[PDB]
């Protein structure tokens, strides 16, 4: 059902969606990691999923699982059974089952062949080796995945057998290029059009079509060899006809075969993936340390104790023994070993969340082969947290008997105490918001009774499609405020959470309730927005309050994370974003060449015909009460705005259903027949240019008129949708049976079609309507519609698709289906749960970095693309130095102040600035409303006016902020920018 | 000598401001004059843009003096007294064109991200979307210029924030669009330059344009002048009445010379009848014009 | 007789010309001052693009006037 | 001096640069083949983003090193 997988289909595809069905996967170990990976996989929607655990619930697990409660801990239920009910609530279409079969060396592995992929959590290494050996020997081989988390460390392993096949390396759609020239040479040469470089790489494959002269190349495939940005090399072309013109090339994708290794073989040289190029050698050391920890746990049948120095020495010796044994013989990081020993038994939530997201994505890659899988190791960690901790006392890490024992072992009690007193502000309650709330609940943020508070605002109501990605809601929550549902769901997980929820939407108008004192009371701001303008507005707002700001964005398998800290980094507005491009107007109107052109043309025509005209009609007829009055004013020559359009529409007003059918027929005829005739008449096919090039050359494609035919399903759907829209817009009722093909055919059997080739006429038609009693008040009313994408019966999507396909066939371009056109028209952003979960984990991880007041070096920004897959970490931008004159300089965090009085004047302000900051300005504007410019006439006398009168502020505001500039040192230059200055009306 | 007086008088009315939008105690914006982008102005309430203010401040110094001014053609500009992001620009048809002594008002808006993006330009004097005065023009007042359009094209044919200036945008308009042979601004038909068919097509286009502009460029403006440019219009036409009448009679004589043709005879007769009808009323409209 | 000029980059060039200077001359003359190609050497004085053959006093231009530069047309 | 840049989605480009060449020109020479504005692109090298005005000697960028191009996202 698309109503649940609209977004997911864009990411995956139909064939991958089918392969997604009829799938069985086994899971072992429902810890926190197992819980969240199972949640993500259920959200994906696999037909059958099997989970397994032989352990029993414990009170300590309450800090790692958000679905457990006190009753299950009391009853000591098997963890596999205590949650099986809740997981089914996410997706009824997903069949979930639990198991508790004990696992050991002598357990038979034969039953495991039922599934196609196995993921292990909290398992002993030799048994994992045995399982991998068994699974990899299967025919067909069964995908194997291993992952674990210990303290602030995690390990990822994968194996898809000796050989694996991937049907799509990247998933990015192939591009299209047009042929400018072809040289009959050995090897052949093809020249790209002027500008628009092909942007290709040697070795890629492509196909051709619609070539004049060299027609033999049509339908063949070549391999390219790029020569210039606008040329390349192809196979020999000496044997063919000369190239006349035409020629369209598109890249041809090719499946790729990859290879893996056995776990044990990889153990002697793990092929890790570099995520930070500052220390590319670190993952090898991390792998060695993990191996040493596993060896210690095997030898002593236990984990090291925090602060136990002898265990640290033993583990260091073990690591030294293993490291030399390694193929590459790396060095030993004693600090790494010491920290791993210190917090071996700890557990961190956000790192587990991110690891689970990436692991779920890898599972999808395993079951579908849609993207390039990771090969063959991965290690994530957050040592920067303890890097600035120095040498803490093990006493602070001792448990006290609460749900926060694991995190206390991770970071120390004092830091957790600081977390419970945080007033955090969040904007937007989208998919990322729910994960944020879950992480905060697991972290016990703001749980202190004294202080610690959360604020969330979102005006949106719950939608059916959103439940695919948003888990905190339920199908029976449709058409409810997001904020309150999310708050209730969070409070159910943890009762101590204190949440403030609003239905407000952040915007400049609502700034009154979100005054500066509100921002100052808050401690940090988190953004999960889908548009950049809100990002800019919130960044500008928080810049006035000097508060840390966090932002993230996602799209498909791509995401980005940004951190902002006062006085140290740069702002979001410090960098630009790629604005959306627009095709030249003339191309859309006259010579479309892409399906999206026709889609946008149809959308714009729909908007014009159903929104702009009715609105103008209603406004005109509410401007003037009497139509006879309007006729009298016209007869007296008074000019009226838009009079001709509205009078033409009124004269052509239908009355009954058959009139609507005739109007639809006429509009169809004009849209899809007459325009091509007129364009051909004005522009013949054979006309040439000054150089002799034909006018109807690529990219322009000559159109063709097409005759009406009711038998066409496209025709039928188009006419039905148009008639329905017309009937709705004119508020004329109808019956569904009228839409029967036979009835419509009977209606059209008596309608003529015109062939192809002022104030007096308008006055005559208006007077005729007046004498025909067609100027009633009800007639001076017109229905106005709004575009809806989620409504499956209004027919907007159906009509738009029919129109787009019709116009595509006008220019003989391949049509598109319903869903692609729906996505293109609606600007629907494809999204998936794995990327959102991972970016949420990253944000939660850096949140404590912000909280601890860590130095600038600790913070990192992450960019990733799971499709490759690829992950990169960087240090954030340092704030830049901006000088003006005389050595005076300022940064983005600067803001100057002036204290005035009731009689304060402009000259007073100018002189005070000149004295206090040493230099005298040249221009002042309040935001965009200019207050004084010497160039403009009459502004000289503005120097002698009261600032209260000249500004006209609001009584609630005891100050104001203004924009300033200074004359450049040398004339002919722009005024040197300066920090905004906050004027105070009084002390 | 008369051109000198015209230049001197029009120089003082070169640049000025006007009150177009007021605010109540609630901050609502009331448009005292008709504008094209009122919705966009109201929606764009953010004052985050600041570099735009500096850019406009630097520009206005050049705009105060560097504007073209001559008897053949000139430009006029008005701005809001408080806001500076809105602007009305009036352009007159230059000499030796079918637009001789025309009047054309354009609405220009400056986006928040300016000068990162070219400002918006539209024509308002389109005769109620009835007339297409130029191949690069449209009934809605939109314009075909790749220099404003941010598309692939050429790097030199894009709005470069470092180099492009709105004054140069205005300068581009006159001898590129407002030309003596606007029919040859349409690509493909300059290929047939020198052929009699192209000559006849250009003649028919010119007659259509001349009657359209005498309708919607002088009579409409004198009857219903925009409040920002009322005085400018009246002081212009008053000092040009006799010359305009003489040149109008010249056009009337010129057009009828092709009424004997058969291929374009009907259109020429239609244009002649319309032009004579317009001129009849225009005569008395001129005679009643005060100083 | 020099005459001032305002180009796109804003620099005000003012070079000696003669009353009989024909625009064919200046087409090549001003080429290398900015590398501007002659086809892109589209100018207006009196708001009007000029013609190669005519001289300066043909349009009765005065000494030390100021004209402006524009670039090639291309449509939608 | 040969240098490579690998942006997301697997695209790898071959560039020719010299150590004293400054960063704005460095990001300029990619527009001739990609078209992105220099201010529209962010460049990363070994976890340190390249500030404007410096040169390759400042960042100790050597031959055959790999830099990456990144972009922000908006969806949520
Ligand atoms: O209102 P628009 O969306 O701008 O569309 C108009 C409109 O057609 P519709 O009423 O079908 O929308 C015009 O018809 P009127 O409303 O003025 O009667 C029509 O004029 P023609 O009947 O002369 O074709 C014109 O087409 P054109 O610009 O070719 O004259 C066409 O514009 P588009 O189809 O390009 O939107
Ligand atoms: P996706 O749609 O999952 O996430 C975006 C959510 O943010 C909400 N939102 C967008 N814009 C605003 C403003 N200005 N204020 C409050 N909330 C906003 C959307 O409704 C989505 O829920």
């Amino acid at each position: 059902d698309d109503a649940l997988y609209s977004r997911q289909r864009y990411v995956l595809g139909d064939t991958a969606m089918q392969k997604m069905a009829k799938s069985h996967v086994f899971l072992s170990g429902m810890g926190g990691l197992g819980l969240e990976i199972a949640k993500n996989l259920v959200l994906a929607g696999i037909k059958a999923v099997t989970i397994h655990d032989t352990e029993k619930c414990q009170a300590w697990d309450l800090g790692t699982n958000f679905f457990l409660s006190e009753d299950d801990v009391v009853n000591k239920r098997n963890r596999a059974e205590a949650v099986l009910k809740h997981i089914a609530e996410l997706n009824p279409y997903v069949h979930v089952t639990s198991s508790s079969v004990p696992f050991n060396e002598t357990t038979d592995l034969s039953f495991l062949d039922k599934y196609q992929c196995v993921v292990l959590t909290e398992m002993k290494l030799p048994l994992q080796k045995k399982i991998n050996d068994f699974c990899r020997s299967q025919c067909p081989p069964i995908k194997f995945i291993s992952a674990d988390v210990h303290g602030i460390w995690s390990r990822l392993f994968c194996d898809f057998g000796d050989e694996f096949e991937v049907l799509d390396t990247t998933g990015e759609e192939p591009k299209e290029i047009f042929i400018s020239n072809i040289t009959q040479a050995n090897p052949g040469i093809v020249t790209c059009l002027e500008n628009h470089p092909h942007k290709l790489e040697t070795g890629q494959f492509l196909t051709f079509r619609e070539i004049n002269g060299m027609t033999g190349l049509n339908g063949s495939i070549q391999q390219i060899t790029v020569i210039s940005p606008f040329s390349f090399s192809i196979g020999d072309t000496t044997e063919l006809e000369p190239y006349l013109h035409g020629g369209i090339a598109v890249q041809v994708k090719t499946p790729k075969t990859v290879f893996f290794e056995s776990l044990e073989r990889q153990l002697k040289h793990p092929k890790c993936l570099i995520v930070d190029f500052s220390n590319p050698e670190a993952p090898l050391e991390i792998h060695t340390a993990m191996l040493a920890l596993d060896q210690f746990q095997e030898k002593y049948s236990r984990k090291p104790n925090v602060g136990c120095q002898q265990d640290s020495e033993e583990l260091l010796k073990l690591a030294t023994s293993i490291s030399e044994t390694l193929e590459e013989k790396p060095d030993v990081n004693a600090d790494i070993v010491h920290w791993l020993s210190w917090t071996a038994q700890g557990f961190l939530s956000p790192l587990a969340a991110a690891v689970g997201g990436v692991a779920s994505q890898e599972v999808l890659k395993a079951v579908t082969g849609k993207f390039s899988p990771l090969c063959q190791w991965l290690y994530l960690e957050a040592a920067d947290i303890v890097e600035s901790l120095g040498k803490p006392e093990c006493e602070e890490f001792l448990p006290r008997g609460d749900r926060y024992d694991a995190l206390r072992a991770c970071i120390g009690d004092t830091l957790c105490q600081k977390l419970q007193n945080l007033n955090i502000f969040l904007v937007g309650c989208g998919a990322i918001g729910c994960e944020m709330l879950k992480n905060f609940a697991l972290l016990g943020v703001g749980t202190s009774k004294e202080k610690g508070m959360i604020t969330v605002t979102d005006p949106d109501l719950i939608e059916k499609s959103n439940l695919n990605r948003q888990f905190l809601f339920r199908p029976h929550h449709i058409q409810k405020p997001k904020s309150y549902t999310a708050a209730d769901a969070t409070l159910k997980i943890n009762s101590q959470i204190k949440i403030d929820a609003h239905l407000n939407k952040v915007c400049p108008t609502t700034e009154t309730i979100y005054n500066d004192e509100f921002y100052t009371k808050q401690d940090v701001i988190i953004t999960a927005l889908d548009n950049v303008e809100a990002r800019r507005y919130v960044d500008s707002r928080c810049l006035a309050n000097l508060r840390p700001l966090l932002d993230s964005g996602t799209m498909g398998t791509k995401g980005h994370t940004e951190v902002i800290v006062p006085h140290l980094t740069e702002s979001y507005n410090s960098h630009r974003d790629p604005p959306e491009e627009e095709i030249p107007f003339s191309t859309l109107k006259s010579f479309p060449a892409a399906i999206e052109h026709t889609i946008q043309w149809a959308r714009d025509k729909f908007e014009s015909s159903f929104s702009h005209k009715p609105s103008l009609f209603n406004k005109f007829w509410q401007t003037y009460s009497s139509a006879e009055e309007v006729l009298q004013k016209i007869q007296s020559g008074h000019s009226l705005e838009g009079c001709f359009q509205v009078i033409k529409l009124l004269s052509r007003r239908p009355r009954n259903w058959s009139q609507c059918v005739e109007l639809a027929r006429l509009k169809f005829e004009k849209y899809f027949n007459h325009k091509a005739l007129q364009l051909l008449h004005c522009f013949p096919l054979d006309i040439r240019l000054k150089d002799g090039s034909l006018f109807w050359q690529s990219p322009k494609r000559p159109p063709s008129p097409i005759k009406f035919d009711l038998n066409e399903p496209l025709h039928l759907s188009f006419l039905q949708n148009a008639a329905k829209l017309y009937a709705t817009v004119y508020c004329i009722p109808f019956a569904e049976e009228d839409l029967s093909a036979d009835a419509l055919l009977n209606i059209l059997s008596e309608v003529k079609i015109q062939e192809f080739k002022d104030e007096r006429n308008a006055i005559f038609q208006l007077e005729k309507a007046i004498l025909s009693n067609e100027a009633t008040k009800s007639d001076l009313q017109m229905a106005v519609l709004s575009f809806e994408k989620d409504d499956d019966h209004n027919g907007h999507i159906d009509f738009i698709t029919a129109a787009s396909n019709l116009r595509a066939k006008m220019y003989s371009i391949e049509p598109a289906d319903r869903f692609k056109t729906k996505r293109i028209a609606g600007k629907i952003i494809p999204a998936i749960a794995t990327t959102t979960a991972t970016v949420s984990g990253l944000v939660a991880l850096e949140m404590i970095k912000v909280t601890g007041g860590y130095p600038f070096e600790a913070y990192k920004n992450c960019f990733l693309n799971l499709a490759i897959p690829i992950v990169v970490f960087t240090e954030t931008t340092e704030v830049r130095k901006t000088k003006i004159r005389n050595g005076i300089s300022f940064t983005i965090w600067d803001r100057w102040t002036v204290h005035g009085k009731e009689d304060f004047t402009l000259l007073d302000f100018i002189n005070a600035v000149k004295e206090k900051y040493g230099i005298e300005p040249t221009m002042v504007v309040q935001g965009v409303k200019m207050l004084y410019v010497p160039v403009m006439p009459g502004h000289a006398k503005r120097l002698k006016l009261t600032m209260h009168k000249l500004v006209k502020p609001t009584t609630e505001k005891k100050y104001v902020d203004l924009t300033v500039s200074f004359a450049p040192d040398i004339d002919g230059d722009e005024d040197l920018p300066g920090p905004p200055v906050r004027y105070y009306f009084s002390h | 000598s008369l051109e000198e007086k015209y230049v001197a008088v029009m120089k003082k009315l070169q640049f000025d401001t006007f009150e177009m939008v007021s605010e109540d105690e609630d901050g609502k914006l009331g448009f005292k004059v008709n504008y094209h982008y009122m919705s966009q102005v109201k929606n764009a309430n953010d004052a985050n843009s600041a570099a735009r203010a500096r850019r406009l401040a630097q520009e206005a110094v050049t705009l105060s003096t560097s504007l073209p001014l001559s008897s053949s053609s000139s430009v006029f500009v008005r701005c809001d007294e408080e806001r500076l992001d809105i602007m009305k620009v009036l352009i007159t048809g230059p000499a030796d064109t079918p637009y001789a002594n025309g009047c054309f008002e354009f609405d220009v808006y400056f986006p928040q991200d300016y000068p990162s993006s070219p400002p918006l330009v539209n024509l308002e004097t389109t005769g109620g979307h009835s007339v297409r005065f130029n191949p690069n023009l449209y009934n809605d007042g939109k314009v075909c210029l790749s220099i404003l359009n941010t598309w692939h094209g050429r790097p030199e044919e894009k709005w470069n924030p470092q180099t492009s200036s709105f004054l140069q945008v205005l300068v581009s308009v006159q001898s590129l669009i407002l030309v003596a042979e606007p029919y040859f601004n349409e690509p493909g038909y300059e290929r047939s330059r020198g052929t009699p068919s192209g000559t006849q097509s250009s003649r028919e286009y010119d007659g259509n344009i001349r009657q359209a502009t005498v309708k919607w460029a002088m009579l409409e403006q004198i009857r219903n002048p925009s409040p920002c440019f009322k005085e400018v219009i009246h002081k212009h036409f008053y000092l040009k009445r006799v010359e305009i009448m003489a040149q109008c009679e010249e056009w009337i004589a010129d057009i009828q010379q092709y009424s004997s043709d058969k291929r374009v005879g009907r259109t020429m007769s239609h244009h002649a009848a319309a032009l004579k009808r317009h001129t009849a009323q225009l005569r008395e409209e001129l005679l009643k014009l005060p100083c | 007789m020099q005459i001032f000029v305002k180009t796109l980059t804003g620099k005000t060039i003012t070079l000696e010309v003669e009353p009989s200077d024909t625009i064919e001359n200046v087409k090549a003359k001003i080429q290398d001052k900015e590398g501007i190609p002659p086809d892109q050497q589209r100018l207006i004085f009196a708001g009007k693009q000029l013609e190669d053959g005519r001289t300066l006093s043909d349009y009765n231009i005065q000494k030390e006037s100021t004209l402006h530069l524009v670039l090639r047309l291309r449509g939608a």
